């Protein structure tokens, strides 16, 4: 019935020194019923990375409409779009569906590349945007994930500690979520150097 | 189940150094219409304790006969019955406790928020709240209604944690209750001018003090108002 | 969400706590209330928050437009009237209430605007789930003839009674002072009584805890040449 | 309409170590968006080396609580002074709360001890009964936030040994008392700053051989 | 609210209480509910603080329009205006409005227009949630012709009683006269009419 | 009524030349000078203030206009048709660019804009 | 939740998962849904937690005051019925209970009674009762067979839950199995369904869909 | 209606679909065929509410057809895959939604590969190896979890798509009147005349 | 319904119109509200016919034989025993019930009892739909020790105000006097008492 | 449960009842018997909410079972019928009534006749020569109509019954999985095995 609720998922990104992390889980359901262990919520236009979590046909189709309006960007402005920019384009999108919103949970993950600034950002389904210093949590472990994060989470933290720390924050909520895991993923953002690992979780 | 009918807003209250302070405004009101201007609604019980209601009016003369009841009560067969057996602040407020938690558990509730101020045996102040539902709790500021909302932020200045109340005096403690039935009277819109005020101190006793009023009100500055924004006449 | 606004001597103070929620959740700890209307009318939102962010952007957007239009710096009626307008048309599906501050030509002004589109004056207002705390405070403490100085205490003390008391309220306290002749100051964090005590542990893993699947680098750079 | 159930707010923590128990709440009282108490204790040394909270509608908790209470008095009339053993007040508070299925005592109740080997012991019910031992439980507003933290810090959960990657868990050792107790308070400090009915103070009440024993401690009162 | 206007030798006077309550709570004790839609007509607001200030900032307008092109409107100019307003939106709309106005020609003169949009021209007129406790008041002690000392004591000990009542009403007792001599604004406290 | 011209007054005559385009720049000619010089650090942009009479107050003719606050405009021609160019451009900036992005445009998308308004006047009904 | 329970040459095998839920929150991983009656009477938790855990405990002490009146072990089918009858007086007021009275007697042999809160009593071969039923039964149905060992029987029991576990989003956290003869019933240990997956993935070369 | 199944094999999709057709009381029809063929290499198969089904296929069908023609090329799988996601994504939003789900099994010519894609009336767009859309999913996906492997043959496909049509008819409590099963691999759409 | 209790120096008058309703339907124009429970108490109803009667009814059981036993009751007695029917059975009332005595002792004495079943002793007291229209007028012209004219006076000019404006309201002013002297019936038509 | 049929023929009553027991979305069971003998030549089947079938037919049953010990006799089954009736006649204005509907098949030894009694959950009794509950009679009965004559043999009823049966498993959406047949005459009750 509760359109945020009926796939599942959840999103988290942090931030550390000179660099971000963006996660998600890999589950899309039918309420009770796993579907697909691959379904991928973050995406990346360029150098910034959005993860998306909801009703999963949103998903889909916010993604496509992002990568449809960063691409006229690039080509107009003859360059690729920053995440603050992202950020508001995000905002606006949400907004202009105001009375027949996307059911979503969008996280914006990137830095700047002239300033080389770490930037993350969230916003609810109707384009209220959430600029945190520390960290962005979405999904439907959301409260587990805000537990998780805000006790675990320390500022400025190299690459690979980061790593350490987004990935116990996102298994350890999954775990405490029926509507999610299945898998997961973590992004390790540098200024000119991204890494993707799959991690490894209980598949139940 | 039942809905209120005739009704009592706010009573406010705190505790001091040497004991509690309780106020409550005469109003009985009749849903928006300001039906009686005479109610008291502090009633003492003894000579340690006060009892404030709010809420239903038809409610609280029901348990103002119970408390009368309990004082007859309490004096049979008790020769210490105006000594080492009379009935204390925690007594009364156990009493009522119960039976409101016992109503509310057959669906039939004395609609009401009660505060139970007064003074113990040994010296110690007791301020307690309970309501409708049976919930109880505790704090050196007590309040119902529109008095949670607004007087406790106002007395909390004055004693805001438990460490506060040795430093807090009868004249200091007294005057953040004035002020605060004062604002509750420019701000609540069920609410009288005219209260009463009682101070259970464990030095001077029991202070009862009646028709009292909100005084020294500022609404000069509505005179330089006007209209809703672009009206200057 | 605490907010007040404070009129004085020669201008109007507004300030506001730094906590937005979902619910029982606290999303943002220190959150910027305090928005720009134009450079010296400011307003401070409560309610649907998405609303109150958006229609001040409206509106100020407008108002800037207009502003280069007539050769003139923009009036809070106008900010006031332009708003009051668009949400009335609405009927309070749009979420938004406002205090909206400021100065210009015609002098210092201080109003209060509703979903509904109901507009009131005053020199000292609160709105939000604290507004109750901080209008207690407000009415304690409020009288004619305030100084600059004076209208910020007063002002800040009204906004921590609703963070101390009000759930829906916490942590920090924003402030923004507009004074007649004068740029207007935005005190970005003005009061921080709710700093977080270091924990009793450091949770820094060791390096290798996590298990891991696969690596990869991903490609954010563009086609290249050769 | 009348609604005789209430939300007073309120998150309890329950822990189980080798030779001890500790058994954790916040003191903060609350109704909607109004703070009642900012003390008001709501765990309970109900004798025989047994501690008790009943956290949620503090109207039912308070009425378990002391019906209980009043069922370790009558044990002990009815059965030469006997003690209670943690088993036992769990299988009778099972009892108490069932004996209400059709209108719950509208709470989540947890007990905490020491069992006749002297192991810690906790006890976690549901409103209506149904109970289980466990070694962590967290109950009431942040108990989602809580849990997942433990699981993690308590019980290890996805933290394996460096070098092996993903083949070697990370092994179960025991935990002291003072260990514990930081978990205890780094979880409520973490539940204060994310959730609005959780602050003011925190009291833990530590169960041993020796007795029970209170610690008090300051959290955020915004 | 508790709001009225009342027509005399001279002209006419709009009364008001201040208080603007949302459910229990006084959202605000000193509002002004007397209104100006033109230079000496005026209008006591009822009902939906977001409608009657919409309709009355939309009145204002068209008055001001119709002086830039045919001169002074007249009062029932300006209640027709209010009318065709509430009338035509009568399911979107909650407004209890009074209009009162000074011609040279017609002298004072009150119209009411209830919810249903209807027109009804009065000596005097009482409307708002307090005017229900003090329809027999002032039917007992209303007389036309009244001089301007009588017309303010008459509204203010009537509002005094709608106040002292109505929950919903209360704070200061405002007041606008309408006269050939202008426009005058009087304002009276809770020490002053609480004693009547 | 009705705007019964739907169809373009701006047409290619058999030369290949569109007329009113080229007599739209004669006009421009017959205009006052303007000029604008780019520099490392900075531009600047340059006119004369060409008064039609004494008694008239040259200041309140504007004929260098701020479009958002690190772009400006000048021109050469009719003003009246400038004037209407930059209520227009000025409203572009915002709808089409900062409500979306939150940010004020570059310069050449600002001018993209500028000219794709002056491009439709050539074609459009 | 999904709990099993089939009979077979070698008795009855019980097997149940371990997971408790909130709407979408996870109370608990290490729940117990087999409630042990007594030495030779097991029974499974569905439905309701406090239904089935409060009424099983108290058949047991029903089955235990039976047994000494009449000098002899309750049957399964007697057992059953003391349960059913109690619920369907309670018929209308709300009880949710699903569950299987499991039990080994001479008269009798393995016998596996489902009862209901509707009042159902049924007697079966093969029970499934859950959110997750209806994954366990295909492997069930599909691998079921009379003259199964009771190591492997054990195995289908644990493979069946996992099956569930997998894909029914309300169920898993571990398997707690047990056989159930004559002489009573034998625990045969809990399974975490983590670890399980991945040495029942390799093992078996099952789950090819799922990277490991 | 009610029962779709479809597995991905090494070098085929095949696609099992109910053949009955209830009213309220009465099983009006025990052989109908609810699939389309939207090109040469690509068949969508569909159940949903009555009527929605047969007009949003033949619709897609129609789209498919007309860009045949147009292009002279027949679209990839992924292709037509995400054309139906975005009519169905379109029509969850309008005034009277599509109640239809679908799920497209094609064979690839330009990579050699057959695919399936599990599409819900939500626009809720899945690659799978096996899918299924309604309660058939429940029943099947534990032998498929088992069972499948991604070299299985056509033969091989077809033994464990009995096996799951076994279960099916022995624990759903609805009598689905067997099911029409079709193959879709190089050499195009063929069925599976007895089964 | 518009009914009043006014004490005054020789003792207390009851007041109350002579209209009964349901819904615009007046099914009673000559309705005697002013009940007798003792030889010098008596009552003035309001809200449902059926249970005011029945509670009037059995009120009078009581102090009957509360006479038998111990002599005559206070009015103050007669106010509680119908305040333990209507507040004991609350949940299945809607009954307002104005209570009014001459004791030797005690004097004049009125008690209001409203729904919920609370007891108020007053000078004097409104109730009925009609009362709401005269909370003002009876408010300022209300004065304690007033004589027996300028008590039917007050009484008269009070429900002829509510009549005037309340629907609900209507037909004949009865009232009851009590005094030392005795128990004195009047009555009022509606040419006398429309035209004060 | 779902499908209860019943047909009396010359000499002797042909009960047959559905083997199904399904439980929302699964089919708990296959083999299901729907019915209790209330004495040597009576036997009862029956049909309804969950719980209350059993309950009602094992308590009617104990009754039946308890006069014939106490009278040592057997009751007609007009006798048993009118019992039955009467407590659900008496069930329908309790506080929560028995949703119960039954047939009874009985030879009356005195009279050497069977005999076929249709009663409902409210207490509606007829004696019929062929009857059903729920929707089995709107498939049947036209069948039954057309075919019945009260001189039919035992092999001739069932040979009409099995072609009820064949329409039924047509043209209803359910799967009954089959009916259990038990035959009433003079000899008593016997099942037929294989059917
Ligand atoms: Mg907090
Ligand atoms: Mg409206
Ligand atoms: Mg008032
Ligand atoms: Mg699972
Ligand atoms: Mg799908």
């Amino acid at each position: 019935s509760d359109p945020s609720s009926i796939n599942g998922g959840i999103v988290v990104a942090m931030t550390g020194k000179d660099c971000v992390a963006i996660a998600c889980d890999l589950r899309l359901g039918s309420q009770s019923l796993g579907v697909s262990n691959k379904f991928e919520k973050i995406f990346h236009y360029g150098h910034v990375f959005l993860g998306i979590t909801g009703l999963a046909t949103d998903v889909t189709t916010l993604n496509e409409m992002f990568r449809y309006k960063t691409n006229l960007y690039k080509l107009k402005e003859e360059r690729a779009i920053e995440p603050e920019t992202f950020t508001q384009l995000v905002s606006s999108s949400l907004y202009e569906r105001r009375f027949g919103p996307y059911f979503v949970g969008p996280v914006v993950a990137g830095i700047n590349s002239k300033s080389g600034k770490p930037f993350i950002a969230g916003f609810d389904l109707i384009g209220c945007i959430d600029e945190a210093k520390d960290f962005i949590v979405s999904g439907t472990a959301s409260d587990q994930l805000f537990g998780m994060c805000e006790s675990l989470y320390e500022p400025n933290l190299e690459p690979e500690d980061l790593f350490e720390t987004i990935s116990q924050a996102l298994l350890n909520a999954a775990d405490r979520d029926a509507l999610s895991g299945w898998g997961a993923v973590v992004y390790i953002i540098k200024k000119d150097e991204v890494v993707k690992r799959y991690l490894k979780m209980r598949q139940d | 189940t039942q809905q209120p009918i005739v009704t009592g807003t706010s009573v406010i209250s705190m505790k001091y150094d040497n004991g509690v302070i309780i106020a409550a405004d005469n109003l009985g009101s009749y849903g928006s219409l300001l039906r009686f201007n005479g109610v008291e609604r502090l009633i003492p019980v003894g000579d340690n304790t006060v009892v404030g209601i709010s809420g239903d009016i038809s409610d609280m003369q029901h348990i103002e006969r119970l408390l009368k009841d309990l004082v007859t009560e309490n004096a049979y067969d008790n020769p210490l019955a105006d000594a080492e057996e009379a009935l204390e602040p925690s007594y009364i407020f156990e009493y009522l406790a119960t039976v409101m938690y016992q109503r509310r558990s057959k669906m039939n509730p004395l609609w009401n928020a009660i505060i139970v101020a007064g003074v113990q045996s040994n010296g110690d102040q007791f301020l307690r709240y309970v309501n409708l539902l049976g919930v109880t709790y505790s704090s050196p500021t007590l309040a119902t209604g529109f008095g949670a909302h607004m007087a406790n932020p106002l007395l909390r200045k004055v004693v805001d944690r438990e460490s506060d109340i040795p430093k807090t005096t009868v004249q200091v403690a007294e005057e953040a209750i004035v002020n605060a039935m004062r604002v509750l009277y420019y701000r609540d819109a069920r609410s009288s001018r005219n209260f009463s005020l009682a101070i259970i101190d464990k030095n001077t006793g029991l202070t009862f003090k009646k028709n009292l009023q909100v005084e020294n009100m500022k609404w000069d500055f509505a005179k330089d108002i006007k209209g809703y924004g672009t009206q200057k006449i | 969400t605490t907010i007040v606004g404070v009129k004085f001597n020669n201008g109007v103070v507004i300030a506001a706590d730094t906590r937005s929620t979902q619910g029982p959740i606290v999303a943002d700890k220190n959150c910027a209330k305090l928005h720009r209307i134009s450079p010296k009318i400011w307003c401070a939102g409560a309610g649907t928050a998405a609303d109150t962010e958006a229609v001040t952007q409206l509106i100020g957007s407008n108002i800037e437009l207009h502003s280069l239009y007539t050769s003139r710096e923009p009036r809070v009626v106008s900010a006031l009237q332009m708003l009051k307008q668009h949400l009335f048309k609405y009927q309070g599906h749009i979420g938004a209430y406002l205090i909206v501050a400021g100065v210009d030509p015609t002098g210092s002004h201080l109003f209060s605007i509703h979903a509904h589109g109901s507009t009131d004056v005053g020199y000292y207002l609160s709105l939000g789930s604290g507004s109750l705390a901080a209008m207690a405070v407000l009415e304690s403490h409020w009288k004619q003839d305030l100084t600059k100085e004076e209208a910020i205490k007063l002002a800040s003390d009204a906004i921590q009674a609703g963070i101390w008391n009000d759930l829906g309220s916490g942590s920090n306290v924003d402030v923004c002072v507009m004074e007649i002749g004068k740029d207007a100051e935005y005190l970005r964090n003005y009061l921080t009584p709710n700093v977080r005590e270091e924990k009793q542990k450091s949770y820094k893993f060791p390096r290798g805890t996590t298990a891991v699947l696969k690596e990869s680098i991903v490609n954010i750079c563009d086609i290249q040449e050769e | 309409q009348f609604n005789p159930y209430g939300d007073n707010g309120g998150t309890i923590l329950g822990i189980a170590g080798e030779d001890f128990a500790v058994l954790a709440g916040d003191t903060r009282n609350i109704t909607d968006y109004s703070i009642n108490s900012r003390y008001e204790p709501k765990v309970f040394d109900c004798g025989d080396n047994i501690v008790m909270s009943a956290n949620g509608f503090a109207a039912d908790g308070d009425a378990l609580v002391k019906r209980f209470k009043n069922s370790v008095k009558w044990y002990h009339f009815d059965h030469n002074d006997k003690k209670l053993s943690i088993n036992s007040a769990a299988r009778n508070i099972q009892h108490l709360l069932y004996g209400k299925r059709f209108f719950p005592y509208y709470v989540h109740t947890i007990i905490a001890g020491l069992d006749e080997d002297g192991k810690g012991a906790v006890y976690s019910f549901d409103p209506v009964g149904s109970y289980e031992r466990e070694q962590c439980r967290a109950g009431g507003a942040a108990a989602s936030l809580i849990m997942p933290f433990l699981d993690n810090q308590v019980n290890f959960k996805n933290q394996y040994e460096p070098g092996t990657n993903g083949k070697v868990k990370k092994p179960l050792k025991y935990l002291s008392v003072e260990e514990v107790i930081k978990l205890v308070r780094d979880s409520f400090t973490s539940a204060t700053e994310r959730h609005i009915q959780v602050g003011d103070g925190l009291e833990i009440l530590i169960v041993t051989k020796d007795g029970v024993r209170k610690e008090f401690y300051e959290l955020k009162r915004d | 609210t508790s709001i009225m206007a009342v027509t005399f030798k001279d002209g006419v006077i709009l009364g008001a209480d201040s208080r603007t309550t949302t459910g229990a709570y006084i959202a605000n004790r000193v509002t002004d509910k007397l209104t100006r839609v033109h230079d000496k007509i005026w209008c006591c607001r009822s009902g939906s603080a977001a409608d009657t200030q919409a309709i009355a900032d939309i009145v204002q307008y068209h008055l001001e329009l119709y002086t830039s092109q045919y001169g002074t409107p007249s009062t029932e100019t300006a209640a027709s205006v209010f009318k065709e307003l509430c009338y035509e939106n009568k399911d979107n709309l909650t407004a209890g409005i009074i209009v009162a106005g000074y011609d040279d020609k017609n002298k004072g003169e009150v119209y009411t227009i209830p919810l249903g949009g209807s027109v009804h021209k009065l000596p005097y007129a009482i409307a708002g949630s307090g005017s229900t406790f003090i329809y027999g008041y002032c039917d007992k002690n209303f007389r036309e012709n009244m001089s301007k000392e009588e017309t303010v004591d008459f509204i203010k000990h009537s509002l005094s009683q709608a106040i002292k009542w109505d929950g919903s009403s209360g704070g200061v007792i405002r007041m606008v006269v309408l006269t050939a001599a202008g426009v005058e604004r009087l304002i009276f406290y809770p020490d002053e009419y609480e004693q009547l | 009524m009705t705007d019964r011209y739907s169809f373009s007054l701006t047409t290619f005559s058999p030369s290949g030349k569109l007329g009113q385009i080229d007599y739209a720049l004669t006009a421009v000619k017959q205009g006052v000078t303007s000029l604008g010089i780019k520099a490392t650090n900075g531009v600047v942009i340059a006119t004369e203030k060409k008064s039609s009479s004494p008694l008239a107050m040259s200041e309140t003719l504007s004929k260098v206009s701020l479009l958002t606050p690190d772009i400006g405009a000048v021109y050469s021609g009719m003003g009246p048709d400038y004037r209407v160019l930059v209520d227009k451009s000025r409203k572009v900036a915002h709808t089409s660019y900062k409500r979306i992005y939150g940010e004020y445009p570059p310069t050449k998308l600002l001018v993209s804009e500028v000219a794709k308004i002056m491009q439709e006047a050539t074609q459009s009904g | 939740t999904t709990t099993l329970a089939f009979r077979f040459q070698g008795g009855i095998i019980v097997a149940v998962d371990s997971r408790a839920t909130a709407g979408n929150w996870v109370a608990s991983q290490t729940v117990k849904k087999v409630i042990e009656i007594n030495p030779f009477l097991l029974g499974t938790v569905a439905g309701g937690a406090a239904d089935c855990q409060f009424w099983e405990t108290w058949l047991g002490s029903q089955c235990r005051l039976h047994e000494l009146r009449e000098k002899e072990r309750i049957s399964v089918a007697a057992a059953s019925k003391i349960l059913s009858n109690l619920v369907y007086q309670y018929k209308g007021a709300g009880l949710s209970m699903g569950t299987m009275i499991c039990g080994y007697t001479r008269k009798e042999g393995p016998t596996i009674y489902y009862v209901d809160s509707d009042g159902t009593r049924l007697k079966g071969d093969i029970f499934c009762v859950g959110s997750g039923q209806t994954f366990a039964y295909g492997v069930l149905d599909s691998n079921y067979k009379w003259d199964l060992s009771v190591e492997d029987a054990l195995y289908l029991g644990k493979r069946s839950i996992l099956a569930a576990a997998h894909r029914d989003a309300y169920s898993g956290g571990s398997v707690n199995l047990y056989h159930v003869t004559e002489d009573g019933w034998i625990y045969h240990g809990n399974h975490d369904v983590g670890e399980l997956f991945w040495k029942v993935k390799e093992e078996e070369g099952s789950f090819n869909n799922v990277i490991g | 209606m009610d029962i779709i199944l479809g597995i991905r094999v090494q070098d085929s999709v095949i696609l099992a679909s109910s053949k009955a057709v209830t009213r309220g009381i009465s099983v009006l029809k025990d052989s109908d065929d609810k699939t389309r063929q939207l090109s040469p290499h690509t068949l969508m198969s569909f159940a949903g509410e009555a009527g929605d089904t047969v007009q949003f296929a033949e619709y897609i069908q129609a789209n498919i057809q007309l860009y045949s023609i147009r292009e002279d090329y027949e679209l990839s799988p992924q292709a037509v895959s995400s054309f139906v996601r975005q009519e169905l994504a379109k029509s969850i939003r309008s005034r009277r939604p599509y109640q239809v789900n679908v799920l497209i099994g094609g064979y690839d010519k330009k990579k050699n590969k057959p695919e399936l894609y599990q599409i819900d009336y939500l626009g809720t767009k899945v690659e799978l190896p096996y899918g299924a859309h309604g309660y058939s999913g429940f029943y099947t996906f534990s032998l498929l979890d088992h069972h499948y492997r991604p070299d299985m043959t056509t033969e091989e496909g077809l033994d464990l798509l009995k096996l799951c049509v076994q279960e099916l008819e022995k624990r759903m409590p609805m009598d689905f009147k067997g099911v029409i099963v079709k193959i879709v691999d190089k050499d195009g759409i063929r069925q599976v005349d007895d089964f």
